[PDB]
């Protein structure tokens, strides 16, 4: 502070070093905040600073970085922003970025037709310009804390300038990259900035940065992609862009990596790509060690929807899921039982892993809001299996009385008031288990005393197509067995009349399963085939029948 | 030299009677073909003609899984389940966003009970976007 | 080359006729074929039969279920939250 006028006179000296010496002295003086108010309130100082940034800056990056970092130090406090905006300081950085972008383009086009010494000169010039643009964009980012001035800057072409600055330093990452990506992160909060950002191809430019070693750039890029990924279109662009493989390794390092990996794993192709990554063992490390997380169990549930991921979680012989089910049952973790049900949903040799937990899961499902949810998850896990003996379990566990008690609870109520009941989903799981169980002949003969209950339930619950589809699937599993086939194929069968009525339904799947049962009913009964063909022909030429009745 | 057989019918070998039989079988074939056309759909006709086997020794044709679901969801979920999920998503879309200038660093990303109880996938629901905070203060000289 | 085409025509026509008779017996019943039999007219000058033919609309679309539980609004807008155009 003892020679401020000396530094101003050095600014008045027309020498490259006489200016930058006083500039760096003023910058190291602004490095402390005590005199920062005294210098921002000095009128003759900042005016000469802005004027020397306007004049000696094109050829002088040695002074335009010092006199910009001084402005950044002034902008570190928001009560001085009005004194900064009272001068045309904010326009200086916008003009500087607008000029240096075109200058960097001219330099990158000059490098392809130049000698070697000029090549190193252009390299050093590009580096100094990167430092200057980093200081300028950091100053604009600190100014943009007021959303009013941020909108005033966005009025001028800004997001395009930031995408250009990102493309500049996209190769040799520098402070310019981190600063422009932080500014784009702050700007991505709004919709118009996001549109101008993704219209200039920002997502691909970000995806072309990985791998990146700098933790700050890593967090900034993953957070900007996190802001981007809440659009329906940007997620496939990242999945097909290869973001998944090099992000799966970051699950143990960064914290936002798991947050992005969940949003990625919401897509099926991301699960197929994660099928061949180490992260499948990382989640099992965090879940089993007790230092788990809700996002971890959620991404583990989304991941186990792929067959390869379920085979990886299951281990080689059963020891993989024997720990997961034990932690799920003992701690009553609904997320882990959800993961176990998603694992059991897969068909193959993996269902033999569940053969040891049939009776325990049925016992949990019989006597257990969270308790009812855990019982529903166990019932869905048991229902997904079809390699189980079933003929033994259906009597050793007394499943028949319990299923008849549950299916009859809520009967004869008209779906209007009773189709939104809490017991309804459990009835759907029971019907699905009866369909998966009735394919075996012994289990079908054991489930035989439930046919009248299924018929009453079919005549009752009709508003939901899925319940009707699963009930007709159970009937189709019953009709294929010769021992109980004729029991349902009486000339005046209520099931046959109901299927004849359902043959012309809006849902395609219900009429698909209905035809799959009707062509069995007509195969073993010629008269039933005639009635089915007559119903089919009266729904396609009925216009001719009506017009000929009107003709008569 | 060659042997003999019977084929599929005993017709005469006259120059006119065979012509009359040709005219009669073509007259009946016209009616059968139009009845196949207008009444039977293309799907059923293609299926029966692909599942039909013509006989050579005789003169005759011989005309000889997995759980399903609703058109949307992967696993079979009931109607009350999906209806509660849809009303819960409407409630999630009716939420008010955090202010532009407020301390909301914690994204949290809670799992709603409405999704953990019904939805089999995509249970986490994020609350707000990440927002970078500049290093600025209103503190005068220290 | 005496009588070969004259019986080959009968063989091909009878094969096509047996195919059509088999498929119509497979689809339409025994009463409806008798009903169709009395509502058709042969033509000697046209060479074909005639009947009262017509057609022989469609739903728009179905609101299929979605699994995007992320329905919380998130993006802001200068033209909606700050009341100013960005141009």
């Amino acid at each position: 502070l003892g020679k401020i006028d000396e530094y101003i006179e050095c600014f008045y000296g027309e020498t490259s070093v006489e200016k930058n010496k006083g500039a760096v002295a003023l910058y190291e003086l602004s490095k402390n905040p005590q005199n920062l108010t005294q210098l921002v309130n000095n009128e003759t100082l900042m005016m000469a600073l802005a004027r020397v940034f306007r004049e000696d800056w094109k050829k002088h990056f040695e002074v335009g970085t010092n006199i910009m970092n001084l402005f950044v130090n002034i902008s570190k406090f928001s009560c001085l922003h009005g004194i900064l905006l009272h001068h045309k300081i904010g326009t200086l950085c916008v003009n500087a970025m607008e000029h240096e972008t075109k200058r960097y383009d001219f330099w990158i086009a000059e490098m392809k037709k130049t000698d070697q010494e000029t090549l190193r000169k252009l390299k050093t010039a590009i580096r100094k310009q990167a430092m200057l643009l980093a200081a300028c964009v950091t100053f604009l980012t600190n100014l943009a804390t007021d959303i009013s001035v941020e909108l005033k800057m966005v009025r001028r072409n800004l997001v395009a300038l930031l995408v250009k600055c990102l493309q500049m330093s996209s190769e040799s990452t520098s402070s310019l990259t981190t600063a422009t990506i932080k500014f784009l992160l702050k700007l991505s909060i709004f919709d118009e900035n996001k549109i101008v950002m993704e219209q200039n191809g920002t997502i691909e430019k970000l995806l072309k940065l990985f791998p990146i070693q700098d933790p700050e750039l890593r967090k900034a890029v993953i957070m900007l992609l996190f802001n981007f990924s809440f659009d329906s279109k940007n997620l496939p662009k990242m999945v097909n862009g290869g973001l998944v493989p090099h992000m799966a390794s970051l699950l143990d390092s960064d914290t936002k990596a798991l947050n992005m990996m969940y949003l990625l794993s919401c897509n099926d192709d991301a699960k197929a790509m994660l099928a061949y990554t180490d992260a499948i063992k990382l989640l099992m490390k965090d879940v089993l060690s007790g230092t788990g997380s809700e996002v971890t169990k959620a991404v583990l549930l989304n991941i186990c929807l792929e067959k390869r991921n379920a085979q990886l979680v299951c281990g080689q012989r059963g020891q993989g899921l024997d720990l997961l089910m034990e932690m799920s049952i003992n701690s009553r973790d609904l997320m882990l039982i959800k993961v176990v049900r998603a694992i059991s949903s897969h068909e193959g040799a993996t269902q033999n892993m569940f053969l040891k937990w049939i009776e325990t899961l049925i016992g949990i499902a019989k006597n257990e809001e969270s308790k009812s949810s855990f019982g529903l998850e166990c019932m869905g896990t048991v229902a997904e299996l079809k390699v189980a003996p079933w003929a033994k379990i259906i009597q050793s566990e007394n499943l028949v009385p319990w299923m008849k008690t549950q299916l009859q609870e809520g009967i004869d109520e008209s779906e209007e008031v009773t189709v939104l009941r809490d017991i309804k989903p459990l009835q759907l799981q029971i019907v699905i288990a009866c369909g998966t169980m009735a394919r075996q002949l012994d289990a079908a003969r054991l489930l035989a005393p439930l046919i009248d209950t299924f018929v009453q339930l079919l005549q009752s619950c009709q508003i939901d197509d899925e319940f009707v589809v699963q009930l007709l699937y159970v009937f189709l599993q019953f009709l294929k067995h010769k021992e109980l086939s004729a029991r349902l194929m009486t000339q005046d069968s209520a099931l046959g009349a109901h299927m004849i009525d359902l043959m012309h339904d809006a849902n395609a799947v219900v009429r698909e399963v209905c035809d799959n049962a009707l062509l069995i009913m007509g195969e073993h009964s010629k008269e039933w085939a005639k009635r089915i063909a007559g119903e089919r022909f009266k729904w396609h030429n009925a216009q001719w029948l009506e017009m000929v009745e009107r003709d008569d | 030299h060659h042997h003999h057989s019977q084929d599929g019918g005993a017709y005469s070998d006259e120059r006119q009677d065979l012509d009359q039989t040709i005219a009669e079988v073509s007259k009946e074939l016209k009616l059968k073909l139009l009845i196949v056309e207008n009444f039977i759909p293309r799907d059923v006709s293609e299926r029966i003609k692909e599942r039909a086997e013509w006989n050579e020794d005789s003169f005759e044709w011989n005309v000889n899984k997995r759980l399903v679901a609703t058109p949307g969801c992967r696993r079979p979920m009931s109607m009350c389940e999906r209806m509660l999920v849809e009303t819960a998503r409407e409630q999630f879309g009716a939420q008010r966003r955090p202010p532009i200038s407020g301390s909301g660093s914690f994204v949290e990303a809670t799992i709603p009970e409405e999704t953990i109880r019904f939805c089999g996938e995509n249970v986490v629901v994020f609350s707000a976007l990440e927002r970078f905070v500049p290093e600025v203060t209103d503190s005068d000289p220290s | 080359r005496q009588v070969e085409a004259m019986l080959d025509d009968i063989r091909q026509l009878r094969k096509e006729l047996l195919l059509n008779i088999a498929i119509i017996d497979e689809y339409i019943p025994v009463e409806h074929v008798e009903l169709i039999e009395k509502y058709v007219s042969w033509s000697e000058e046209h060479g074909d039969w005639q009947l009262k033919a017509i057609a022989y609309s469609a739903p728009p679309a179905k609101k299929e279920f979605s699994n995007n539980n992320q329905t919380v609004p998130m993006y802001y807008s200068y033209r909606a939250d700050l009341g100013a155009s960005t141009a």
